[PDB]
């Protein structure tokens, strides 16, 4: 149903500054929330239908000391949002104990979020992984979530670390951020950094300049994800049916996403659906094979095409899947949005459960035993010391998430009634 | 009037053929559902002097009087064809039975089962009636289309006495001297597909409110096998497969009745419709229909396990998920015979569950 954003570090800030402004050039809306003369559709899926036909979007700004708020202030987007919602370290422990004191008005935050929302079903975070003030506040912000709420979801559209082997504290931040993920949220939508940056110096001639456009590649898959929500189709338009069919496997909720348009400036849907399932497509980093598939084609469409396309994809072994089930690549279909500033209307999207992923983790699974080894770079934080004294909090994380690639491995495997 | 007595061959000359008999019939109950309320009539003198041209011939031959009644009409069909599209808005009517008999506005309705399961008991004879149609109108009321649908009168298998969820029924009265496109008949087997949509609908929403087992919630007959996830996919591709059905019909007949002038011709374009729904939706007799039928009662006694044991624990749930994956697996094998008619929406599937055929030697 109806989600609220709750952004939390500084590219999750970013992510979450340029999906609002997206979401205002989507929509046919002023900068002060007023209907246009070019704009019945649905606008209640972020927006509250406020005074004037202001649709407010409603979001959480979280954060410490803080730095994005003054570009906020000085912009026209301090007169769209903020009624009164944006509330103002470098590791997790720190932001773990950081964000225990305050526990308190940041609950009374998410409350009054929860009570300003029409219909509560889900909240969504706009988040990355060691972004500086997004870790260990982000993960005791995930366990509030889990313990206050277990009867509502927990949406995390995140970026993961990974710099190819830079900074030395993140994989124990990631790591510990992971099991959280696991245990205290619902579903996760992994990204990571070296996809991104790979796939915007192929597409584009940019180094250095990684962010702004990680804010517009994440921008445009959260719209892509939630187009069939805020835009009315009439496929599992809550959050909940539509999660539903994307997690095969219940503690396997990483779902990889991938976009046919990687610039936006024909094509049938066979095509894109024999691009999209190709990695190189997706921006997500032995034997691998999906668990599920669903794939979701919005632009200039004819249906009978999606028919043969499902057809000759399953049939000619491309959607690869042994499964302890019957589950299988699933097709469905969007409207695209009515006044896009966007051409080129046609895209597509894909949201399937892989083990490859896997592989991914069982680097981070190398690099903490390798820091955890080479013992001068786990650092001897203070703030690590008091909030674990014997650190086995990280083994516990290293478990879970060695669970985690077991059970990757036993879905590959016909048989589930047994996973290490 | 309409309250018409149909013209037939006990009182038809038998060397006259049936069909011209269809069409005068055509013409006539439309002339019959103009002479009241006054408080094609502009050539009827032609018609009057046509058919005393035919009195006029003393050899009558059938070819000369079928050409006649074919250029009365040709003319009968424009004429009822331009008013009830334009004037009274058929486009309109056939949305509005889309969004409720057909469930083209299924969210409306999906609240209406997230407030209801009460009349997945029986009724008697003096009340259930009221509150159904009660609860659905304020639930309407909410919000998307509150200025009207205080007109659907809801009715279940209120008839009193037998469960309803695959059996509600609905009664919407339409214009009847702007539209003589729908009969009783045709709002009657639309009332039949709008139960069978009904039961489908409720079985995924509480299917759906169990994956809440995946907002709050040991191996190896504790979590029953997560059965809910090995079932919920499935019957969600077979709703899916429901959506396209619908779709696909539905933007046959609004392209087909645009394209064409004669109103005779929107009621083939009509007939065929519900038709192919009735057969493509298998309401038809078929072990494809045996098929959805199993599946219906499986999630539905899979949903009756799977509410009352919140997190994992084994309250001797083994008993039932042993039935549960010997009919998964008899089903399984079924909706491969389903899976492929030769209907695009029928035939969009029998690769779906197809491929590693864990339900082929399962």
């Amino acid at each position: 149903r109806e989600i609220i954003t709750l952004q939390l570090g500084q590219c999750g800030n970013q992510i979450g500054f340029e999906f609002w402004k997206q979401l205002c050039a989507e929509h046919g809306i002023s900068p002060e929330g007023i209907v246009e003369e070019f704009a019945t559709d649905r606008k209640d899926v972020f927006f509250y239908q406020a005074d004037d036909e202001h649709y407010i979007p409603r979001a959480v700004l979280l954060d410490l000391e803080p730095r994005v708020i003054h570009s906020i202030l000085n912009s026209p987007y301090a007169k769209l949002y903020n009624p009164e919602n944006i509330y103002l370290g470098n590791n997790w422990a720190s932001g773990f104990s950081q964000g225990e004191k305050i526990h308190e008005d940041i609950f009374d935050i998410i409350d009054r979020e929860a009570d300003g929302s029409d219909s509560l079903e889900g909240f969504v975070l706009c988040h990355s992984i060691a972004g500086g003030t997004g870790s260990g506040l982000g993960s005791y912000l995930l366990e509030r979530l889990n313990d206050r709420y277990p009867k509502k979801l927990v949406q995390t559209y995140s970026v993961f670390p990974n710099q190819d082997e830079d900074v030395v504290v993140q994989p124990y931040n990631s790591l510990l951020t992971l099991k959280r993920l696991t245990q205290n949220a619902d579903c996760v939508v992994v990204l990571d950094n070296t996809a991104l940056n790979r796939i915007a110096t192929d597409r584009l001639h940019i180094q250095n300049p990684s962010f702004s456009q990680i804010n517009q590649l994440v921008s445009t898959i959260m719209s892509a994800s939630t187009t069939t929500l805020r835009y009315p189709g009439y496929m599992n338009n809550d959050l909940i049916g539509l999660i539903a069919s994307l997690i095969p496997t219940p503690r396997l909720h990483f779902l990889m996403t991938g976009y046919t348009p990687l610039t936006t400036d024909k094509t049938t849907v066979l095509d894109v659906m024999r691009r999209l399932l190709q990695p190189k497509n997706v921006m997500v980093s032995t034997n691998h094979c999906y668990i599920a598939i669903l794939n979701i084609i919005q632009g200039e469409v004819d249906p009978t095409q999606v028919h043969k396309s499902l057809q000759r994809i399953r049939e000619r072994k491309l959607a690869n899947f042994i499964p302890w089930g019957p589950a299988s690549i699933q097709v469905a279909l969007s409207r695209k949005s009515p006044y896009l500033p966007s051409a080129h209307r046609v895209s597509g999207l894909m949201m399937a459960n892989h083990t490859s992923i896997s592989s991914l983790f069982e680097r981070t699974c190398r690099q903490y035993d390798k820091l955890r080894k080479r013992e001068a770079f786990l650092e001897q934080f203070r703030k690590e010391d008091m909030f674990k004294d014997n650190f086995d909090e990280m083994d516990t994380s290293r478990e879970i998430v060695q669970q985690l690639i077991d059970e990757y491995h036993a879905a590959t495997r016909p048989d589930y009634i047994s996973w290490g | 009037s309409l309250k018409q007595f149909s013209l037939r061959v006990e009182i038809l000359p038998s060397y006259i053929p049936v069909r011209v008999a269809e069409k005068i019939l055509f013409v006539g109950e439309s002339v019959q559902m103009f002479e009241n309320q006054n408080v094609l009539k502009n050539q009827e003198d032609t018609f009057a002097a046509e058919l005393h041209r035919l009195k006029q011939q003393p050899l009558f031959s059938l070819v000369d009087f079928e050409q006649v009644v074919d250029r009365i009409r040709s003319t009968v069909a424009e004429h009822l064809w331009k008013l009830m599209v334009e004037e009274s808005d058929l486009l309109g009517q056939l949305k509005i039975i889309k969004d409720f008999y057909l469930l083209g506005r299924g969210e409306l309705f999906q609240a209406f089962i997230d407030t209801a399961q009460h009349m997945l008991k029986t009724p008697p004879t003096a009340v259930t009636e009221h509150d159904v149609n009660v609860a659905f109108q304020q639930s309407a009321h909410k919000v998307l289309l509150d200025d009207d649908n205080l007109l659907p009168l809801l009715h279940l298998t209120i008839e009193y006495h037998g469960s309803g969820w695959a059996a509600l029924g609905l009664s919407y009265k339409v214009q009847w001297p702007l539209h003589i496109l729908f009969t009783p008949a045709v709002l009657e087997k639309y009332n039949v597909v709008f139960k069978y949509l009904l039961s489908v609908r409720r079985v995924q929403a509480e299917l759906q409110h169990c994956w809440a087992l995946q907002m709050q919630r040991q191996t190896d007959a504790i979590k029953w096998r997560l059965r809910n996830h090995m079932a919920f996919l499935v019957d969600n591709l077979q709703y899916y497969l429901q959506v396209d059905v619908l779709e696909s019909q539905f933007s046959q007949l609004l392209h087909q009745i645009n394209s064409t002038r004669d109103f005779e011709s929107i009621r083939l374009a009509h007939d065929h419709f519900l038709s192919n729904l009735l057969a493509q939706s298998f309401i038809l007799l078929k072990p494809v229909f045996h098929c959805l039928n199993e599946i219906l009662d499986l999630c539905h006694s899979f949903c009756s396990l799977v509410s009352q044991n919140l997190g994992p624990l084994d309250e001797r749930g083994a008993a039932q998920l042993s039935i549960l994956v010997k009919g998964f697996s008899r089903q399984s094998s079924l909706l491969f015979k389903i899976l492929s008619h030769q209907i695009n929406s029928d035939l969009a599937q029998l690769l779906l569950r197809l491929d590693y055929n864990k339900y082929y030697t399962q």
